[PDB]
């Protein structure tokens, strides 16, 4: 028989890349948004060109909803003997009773542990997602302030 | 994809989004033995220059 | 990686298309359609739809 | 959404359906509809 | 409690996220098979491909609300049209209600009836959309707030019709009745006059367990132009022979010509009365149908509120099968 | 839900004769929650037909219990078909395991709890198996046909029976029935190699009287004999209609009866367990 | 209210197939908690006619897991809140996602178990949609019908669509569909022409009005209200003193008409014993594969 | 049928459904099917 290695998401390398926060009324949620302020700075350039005033602007970010599922079944010779409505007072049903509960522990195991690795794909999922690509990228960076 | 300018016709809010727009477009060809239109709802990433 | 599309040849026939006005005389079309049909791939299967 | 605690006491003892002119808007309900429970917000989470 | 319904499908008809939960959800049977079955049903005298054609013309996709069926008929209140068409985020869209109603419009032509393309789910209250595809989730049995919504500012739901389309039967017929509980049906209306014709869906509650007369005595202006109006373009014969009159008097004569059983072949069979039944061009049944309805469930009251629209009350879901409605 | 009956004040020489009345159906015309006895309550006996059709427009109802104050229900078919509950026979043939019931109006009357009191009567519908409601209909609705242990019509309503029946059957003439029609004389000499062929053909068949006195032409090709065929339709239409037939002229089978222990066949004026449908 | 069958044990390989058909329908005769696989078995060979009015006189019911030892049934008529249950769809062609189920005996070329150990046959009728069957049945019976007068014996139009895929329609002579359906399509075929010549009979000049203008006034006419043109039913002649050899009371033979038509549309199913209520699953379930489903 | 009591883990995981040729039979159910759950046993009560 064969064992599970388990993976914990937070002993990986990866989760650096997110700050995770448990929130556990996010159901109750509409649009949620998250603000933005930021202040550039200026240089007194002299001469005849009008000399620029300390820029500001405000900019906020809307949120973006997402899920995750997983399904297990069970079956309906096990449920009479998971809860008993079908056990007899004998000693071999004792024996399918362990049988039964050890198949579903083990599969319960598997799917709660499932959304580990389910969150270690989103993240790459999202993340892949608005990463441009360094070709386009690094000369871009390089005429900042200029595309006027 | 050259001869349509319906795409565009969009609006570019700036060349950062052009830019971001490359490398997480959606294929618009199928994964079967040849390269049929694909049924818009699968869809998957792909970057063209 | 390898490429996974194959970069040989594989014309394209217009006979798989819509929105054109067949011409007038029924023999020259069906001409046309049973001579461009000649072990050419993909354009007709005849089942409806 | 409705009041959660009154301030002051009404005293008038009256049929009110038949008053329906003087409201602006007037929801009349049978009996503990199921509608008035749930509670969703809007949420502003961090500011940078 | 109830049982739901899954359905995986494209968001071309019903939009589960334009509309809230609670209004019927229909099924769209597969259009090849209607399209094959024209070839052989459309009567004599019309076109046998027009259906093809209208099909074609809309080019998988198998629900509709009623919200949106409605609208692509003749009666409708121009407020729901334009709450459909401005309110649906989709492209194209009110190009596709037209070509809807075009595809109806010939199904009733060519005599494969609507009621035989649209088989009746539940109301819908869930969804998960990608881009254009979409898997609602209807109840099928039960009453409709047994069920649990992810809306979470109102877990349950009601039933709602647009108040536009709702017939009332019995304040209608005036039966003097007192409202208790009442069915509740959604009929279909047929009219069939060639290149003039249209389609009209109602929405009727009563507590009456037959409608048959009902709608027979409702529909009354129908039934007549459609009873006279239907048989055209079938080429009818000459005025019908005498020898059509079926002999009668010639049951119970003890004297008459008869035949031996078994020899109907060359030996003296001739002098027996020929009479020839020729029926062509007369009005069959197909020919004079023109209402066909099926029940949808139980409902203790109807409350109109908002465009408009119609609050059920603690309906329970009980769908039957469908009915004809042509004598 | 449970149809509740109030009960006026009654005398003990009637209380006791309602006792009895357990397990019988009544018919009541709107589903409140509450309703008196007045209410549902149906005239003397008279013109079966008129009552037979009575019972369409109605929904019918089991009672339960008989408090000396209170009598409850049941709404026989509204939401459920699973509802099992226990109904008493009252009707001359003893039904057995295994078939469905229908609600038929009683004959030659006689069955009326006359409450001299409350100065009303009840007649409770008999409940006969459906082989035989049919035939009973079958048969009330042709001596009704025939004016142009039992009652006379009266020719109001007899009518509308007839108009109904005579509907139902015109719509079966198609222009592929008469091609059907064409084959009588092939029917018949089919109707003698063998013995299950003849044993179908009925013995005042109406149409042996026929196939051996008309001959009939071949029938003319109808308009488009390429692009479609009419003898389908015509069946088609034909197991539409007759599936359709014995409901339209009586009443729909209300119940099949369900026993799990009991003997197969009860006898009549005896409680047995059911089911509805 | 789940019964089970006593199971004479028959041999391996063939226990293997018993175990295939987990998911068809048996006709049971009453409702006991014990049953024999000897009561409930059909001449895998036998009159379709009869068959499907035996149908009416039984309770059907599921085959759910079975063991060497014994197979658990549970009925269908009978039940409480209509629980689910899974059914092996095995009719000719798939069924779709909320509709109806219909049970006719296997019409066209037939299947049978054939328990050559235990020396007995089993019956599994099939499962159709509801409109495909009330026209698959016509298909049928039309097709026995034209062949039955001698003219084209194949018009190529002998076929049916569901879901796209077109299919054939068996050779009406696979197992015995020359024999096993005559019964159907004379009992059919016979009742029409009887109701055609009684009405006929009664209206005898309806085939002689005006071929569009006097019919459909006709019909429109009697369906409104009370007109009728007066006894549109002339009075038949009167009849012979029913010990002459030719009396023919029409009204008798009306009579004996409804009753007929009536039995015959009963026994003919076309009143829904389930509805596919699928649920987690391909919308579209093809023939021999499973289909949850709920009872009606 | 199946096991009781595993003898030795396996250390290194793989797609099975890639090497079926491997194995002599193969039998791959989605998740607690109902086999499984089955003590169905016959035998011999006495000899004589």
């Amino acid at each position: 028989c064969s064992t599970l290695s388990l993976v914990r998401f937070l002993e990986l390398g990866l989760s650096v890349a997110c700050v995770c926060t448990k929130f556990p009324e996010l159901s109750y949620v509409a649009e949620g948004t998250i603000q933005f302020e930021v202040q550039q700075p200026m240089i007194a350039r002299d001469g005849p060109h009008p000399a620029d005033q300390p820029v500001h602007n405000y900019m906020i970010k809307r949120l973006d909803r997402r899920s995750l599922n997983a399904a297990f079944s069970i079956a309906v010779e096990a449920l009479g003997l998971i809860s008993g409505e079908n056990l007899d007072g004998t000693h071999i049903s004792s024996a399918m009773r362990l049988r039964a509960i050890q198949q579903l522990a083990r599969n319960v195991q598997a799917v709660l542990d499932s959304f580990e690795r389910g969150t270690a794909d989103q993240m790459l999922r999202v993340l892949m997602e608005k990463a441009p690509p360094l070709s386009l990228l690094a000369p871009f960076t390089l005429y900042e302030g200029r595309l006027a | 994809k050259f001869f349509t300018p319906a795409e565009a016709v969009a609006k570019s809010r700036g060349l950062a989004r052009l830019i971001a727009d490359t490398g997480a477009a959606a294929s618009p060809t199928s994964n079967g033995e040849y390269q049929f239109k694909r049924p818009v709802g699968a869809g998957e990433l792909v970057e063209d220059p | 990686r390898a490429p996974v599309t194959d970069m040989g040849n594989l014309p394209q026939n217009l006979f798989a298309t819509r929105g054109a006005p067949p011409m007038l005389d029924a023999d020259a079309d069906d001409y046309l359609r049973r001579t461009v049909n000649a072990g050419n791939r993909l354009a007709p299967v005849p089942v409806f739809g | 959404r409705p009041a959660i605690l009154p301030s002051g006491q009404i005293l008038s003892n009256i049929e009110v359906h038949s008053h329906r002119a003087l409201f602006d808007i007037f929801k009349r309900f049978r009996s503990d509809d199921n509608n008035l429970y749930g509670a969703e917000f809007d949420a502003l989470l961090g500011t940078y | 409690r109830a049982r739901l319904i899954r359905q995986v499908t494209l968001a071309d008809f019903c939009e589960p996220q334009a509309e809230r939960p609670g209004l019927v959800v229909l099924a769209l049977r597969h259009p090849a098979d209607l399209a094959g079955a024209a070839y052989a049903a459309t009567p004599p005298g019309k076109n046998h491909r027009d259906l093809e054609e209208a099909w074609l013309a809309l080019d998988r996709a198998s629900v509709v609300s009623l919200n949106f069926l409605v609208a692509a008929a003749e009666n409708a209140d121009d407020a729901l049209r334009a709450h459909v068409t401005t309110n649906y985020r989709d492209r194209r869209t009110a190009a596709r209600l037209e070509r809807f109603a075009t595809v109806l419009r010939a199904m009733i032509r060519s005599h494969v009836f609507p009621h035989r393309a649209l088989h009746v789910l539940g109301g819908l209250l869930g969804h998960v959309t990608q881009d254009r595809l979409a898997s609602v989730t209807c109840v099928a049995r039960g009453d409709q707030e047994a069920a649990r919504t992810n809306d979470m500012a109102a877990r349950r739901s009601q039933v709602h019709v647009p108040a536009c389309a709702l017939m009332d039967v019995d304040r209608e017929l005036r039966l003097g009745g007192d409202d208790g509980l009442r069915f509740a049906y959604l009929v279909f209306v047929y009219t069939q006059r060639h290149r003039r014709e249209a389609l009209r869906v109602h929405v009727a509650v009563s507590r009456l367990p037959e409608l048959g007369d009902a709608l027979s005595f409702l529909l009354a202006g129908t039934r007549v132009d459609n009873a006279i109006h239907g048989t055209d373009e079938a080429d009818a014969p000459a005025a019908p022979a005498a020898a059509a009159a079926f002999p009668a008097y010639l049951f119970n004569d003890p004297r008459s010509a008869r035949c031996p059983t078994g020899r109907l072949n060359t030996p003296a069979a001739e002098a027996l009365p020929v009479w020839a039944p020729d029926m062509r061009g007369r009005a069959t049944r197909n020919s004079c149908m023109y209402a066909a309805y099926v029940r949808l469930g139980t409902v203790e009251r109807v409350v109109r509120r908002a465009l408009p629209l119609a609050h059920m009350e603690r309906f329970t879901w009980d769908v039957g099968a469908w009915e004809e409605c042509f004598f | 839900m449970e149809v509740d009956i109030a009960l006026p004040t009654l005398s003990p020489g009637d209380l006791s004769a309602l006792q009895r009345c357990e397990g019988r159906v009544v018919f009541l015309e709107t589903l409140r929650r509450h309703a008196t006895l007045r209410e549902v309550a149906l005239p003397c006996g008279g013109d079966v037909l008129a009552a037979m059709a009575a019972y369409r427009r109605r929904f019918a109802a089991v009672i339960t219990r008989v408090t000396p104050h209170r009598m409850l229900a049941t709404p026989l078919g509204v939401g459920g078909r699973g509802q099992s509950l226990v109904l008493q026979n009252t009707g001359p043939f003893d039904l057995t395991n295994g078939d469905h019931v229908c609600l038929v109006p009683p004959l030659l009357g006689d069955e009326c709890l006359r409450l001299t009191s409350a100065n009303l009567e009840l007649r409770f519908p008999m409940t006969l198996p459906l082989a035989q409601a049919r035939e009973l209909t079958a048969r009330v609705v042709a001596r009704a046909a025939e004016t142009l242990q039992l009652p006379p019509p009266h020719r109001d309503n007899a009518e509308a029976a007839t108009r109904s029946l005579v509907l139902n059957m015109i719509f079966l003439l198609n222009e592929g029935a008469v091609i059907l029609l064409s084959l009588i004389p092939n029917l018949l000499t089919l109707g003698a190699q063998d013995g299950y062929a003849n044993a179908v053909i009925q013995l005042g068949s109406a149409t042996r009287e026929l196939g051996q006195l008309v001959r009939q032409p071949p029938p003319p090709l109808p308009q488009d004999h390429a692009r479609r065929f009419c003898v389908f339709e015509a069946l088609e239409a034909w197991i539409a209609s007759a599936s359709r037939l014995g409901d339209t002229l009586g009443t729909r089978p209300v119940a099949r009866v369900c026993i799990f222990d009991g003997p197969p066949t009860v006898p009549p004026g005896e409680k047995a367990a059911v089911v509805e449908v």
